Order: structure tokens, then C-alpha cells, then sequence
């Protein structure tokens, strides 16, 4: 599956002008637009050559529709320091993600339209697209005027038209790096624990996309409960790397082995030390 | 494109 | 209220004295956004330090990523040290190479 989503942040700072605004555009977790209302020249600006080729009618539109956002989130911001009641003198942020999941042949997954506000879960709307989840008293203000308002039914035409419209070109027009496998390449450490154990750790590297099944056996099953790992992680030239480890006694290395599964490998590949 | 805020909190 | 910054420091590639590589510090699960991140090697600031956008996780924390060039030798220490009003002080993470 294929993503399009837009991770927007305005943070107050009472005394040093205006909130701070962000957008930053992702597929698949890798970026590719950004507005910041801190740039010298506040625009939506490109993060990826592919999307360059853009029309200026596009840049303008996008630099629109955020100078448009920035303004709503000044007055959300506003507005919930009234709904809980706090001063206008403390530093806070408004968090927004909106977007959608679409399937290999293009039909949407899963649509989001989501809001948090000091980090905590503010409104959420639910994956049937036509209801809210409000996690308090304040939200459920605004759940009420947004039912009113149908609110739902236009973010949904949003998540079911435009943004898989648009996800589905983004992915042509930068296909080369979008669509690209690159397979991981996996080695085993080995380190003496004081103990008089073993630790095997077992490295990916090198891999895109993100998603991979890195595991440990011994005699053909898995070691899933006593497995030490990382979450997948981005190793700066928009690949991805994963470690998982296992302790295993003084001889018997040999015995086990670590399988990795990748979209990039025709097969499976089984390591030991 | 992006998401456009239209409904207040 | 606030979320204290995990800080996870490794390469792109194992290690090999005298061969180009990319060092990257990420630093995660932290609120509220603003941080100072840097990278030393030997206890100097790395001059040319790469850094993601301000962007967050599911759960709504917060998260960059920070990576630099960088040709390791036997005797070069690296870290990452982390500034965020979640902490007393700043938090220092080592390179382990040998992981």
C-alpha cells in the first residue's frame, strides 16, 4: 500500500509574534512539500525533484490553501484556550494529520482527518468516515458543531477523491524513487554476555521501502517471545535499517538463524554467524 | 494537494 | 505534559577505518517539538549537520532525524548530544560501533 499524508503543526509563542506553522507533505513516509510561515519567503516548497515539474498553478494553490490554514489553526488556537480554561501567556501546539492508504490497485484503505492539541488526542475522525471520536469535554464541543456542520462528509469526499486522485499521480510522476525495492543486505554480530551467554544480533541495512519481517529460529521456529529489536529506522539516505537479537548459549551458534523478508528479495534470507 | 480547514473547533 | 526525547545513534554502514559513511542520531517519542540537536566527534561540534523537518508519529510525538557525513578511524569518538526543556541537562548518546 501507498500513502499521502500531511503532518501539520502550529505552535504558539505568546510575545514573539504569531504561531509558528508547518506543513510537511509525505508518500509513503518520505517527504516531499513543506510551508513554513518562518521561511523568509512563506510558500509551499518542494522536498523531492519529482514533484518540480508541478505547474506554477499548483505552487500557488498549495501556498493558498496553507496561508488559509495557518489562519484557522490562529483561531483553534485561540479557541481552546478558552475551552480549558487557560492563559493567553503559555506556549501551545495544535497538531493536524490528514490523508489516506490506498491499496496496490489504487482503492483507498484507510482515510484520516485527526487533531491533538499539547500532544494529547483532541478529535479523530473514525475509519467509516462519518464519525467522531472526541476525547473530552472540549472536543465534544466541537464534535457537536462539526455534526452539525457536516464536517465528516466533506473531509470524506477530500480523503476519497482528491487525496487518492493526487497520491495516484505522485506515485507516477516519481515512480523511480517511490516504487523502488531496494533489498536489505543482513550480517550477524556476535558479543559475550558476562553471564557466559551469547548475544547474535541480526542487521538489515539498506532496505526501502520500510516494512520488513526480521526474525530468529531455532529448528525451524521462531524465537518471537525472548527477541530484543529496534523499531525500522531511517538511515539518512532514505533507506531504512532493523536489528534483532537473541541470547543463545557458548557452542551452539551455529544452530540458529535469522530470516529476513523483503518485497526486494526474490527469496528469503537465512543468516547465522 | 493537501487537506483546507473550513470548520471551526 | 511533556515526553522526554528517545536518542538512537548509529551508521548507514558497519564501520570500516578510512571509508565514507553516514552517521545519523534519531531522536523520537519527544513533546513539546522545540530541541537542539548536535553531533561531536571527539567533543567538537560536526560543523554540517542534516536535519529532517518538524514532523510527528502516530501517537502524536515528535521526531527528527539527523545525520552527517563522516570517514570513521580507530580512534574517532562520536556522539549526539540532545537539548529539550524535558531535561535537566543535555543528554549525550555515544556511537557504539560494535553493535
Amino acid at each position: 500500500s501507498h500513502s499521502l499524508r500531511y503532518f501539520v503543526t502550529a505552535v504558539s509563542r505568546p510575545g514573539f509574534g504569531e504561531p509558528r506553522y508547518m506543513e510537511v507533505g509525505y508518500v509513503d513516509n518520505t517527504e516531499f512539500v513543506r510551508f513554513d510561515s518562518d521561511a523568509e519567503n512563506p510558500r509551499y516548497e518542494p522536498r523531492a525533484r519529482w514533484i518540480e515539474q508541478e505547474g506554477p498553478e499548483y505552487w500557488e494553490r498549495e501556498t493558498r490553501r496553507a496561508k488559509g490554514n495557518e489562519q484557522s489553526f490562529r483561531v483553534d488556537l485561540r479557541t481552546a484556550l478558552r475551552y480549558y480554561n487557560q492563559s493567553a501567556g503559555g506556549s501551545h501546539t495544535l497538531q493536524w494529520m490528514a490523508g489516506c492508504d490506498v491499496e496496490s490497485d489504487g482503492r483507498l484503505l484507510r482515510g484520516y482527518w485527526q487533531f491533538a492539541y499539547d500532544g494529547c488526542d483532541y478529535i479523530a475522525l473514525n475509519e467509516d468516515l462519518k464519525t467522531w471520536t472526541a476525547a473530552d469535554m472540549a472536543a465534544q464541543i466541537t464534535r457537536r458543531k462539526w455534526e452539525q456542520a457536516g464536517a465528516a462528509e466533506r473531509d470524506r469526499a477530500y480523503l476519497e477523491g482528491e487525496c487518492v486522485e493526487w497520491l495516484r499521480r505522485y506515485l507516477k510522476n516519481g515512480n523511480a524513487t517511490l516504487l523502488r525495492t531496494d533489498p536489505p543486505k543482513a550480517h550477524v554480530t556476535h558479543h559475550r554476555r558476562p553471564e557466559g551467554d551469547v548475544t547474535l544480533r541480526c542487521w538489515a541495512l539498506g532496505f526501502y521501502p520500510a516494512d520488513i519481517t526480521l526474525t530468529w529460529q531455532l529448528n525451524g521456529e521462531e524465537l518471537t517471545q525472548e527477541m530484543e529489536l529496534v523499531e525500522t529506522r531511517p538511515a539518512g539516505d532514505g533507506t531504512f535499517q532493523k536489528w534483532a537479537s537473541v541470547v543463545v548459549p557458548l557452542g551452539k551458534e551455529q544452530k540458529y538463524t535469522c530470516h529476513v523478508e523483503h518485497e526486494g528479495l526474490p527469496e528469503p534470507l537465512t543468516l547465522r554467524w | 494537494t493537501g487537506a483546507a480547514r473550513f470548520d471551526e473547533f | 505534559i511533556q515526553k522526554t526525547p528517545q536518542i538512537q545513534v548509529y551508521s548507514r554502514h558497519p564501520p570500516e577505518n578510512g571509508k565514507p559513511n553516514i552517521l545519523n542520531c534519531y531522536v523520537t517519542q519527544f513533546h513539546p517539538p522545540h530541541i537542539e540537536i548536535q553531533m561531536l566527534k571527539n567533543g567538537k561540534k560536526i560543523p554540517k549537520v542534516e536535519m529532517s523537518d518538524m514532523s510527528f508519529s502516530k501517537d502524536w510525538s515528535f521526531y527528527i532525524l539527523a545525520h552527517t557525513e563522516f570517514t570513521p578511524t580507530e580512534t574517532d569518538t562520536y556522539a549526539c548530544r540532545v537539548k529539550h526543556a524535558s531535561m535537566a541537562e543535555p543528554k549525550t548518546v555515544y556511537w557504539d560501533r560494535d553493535m
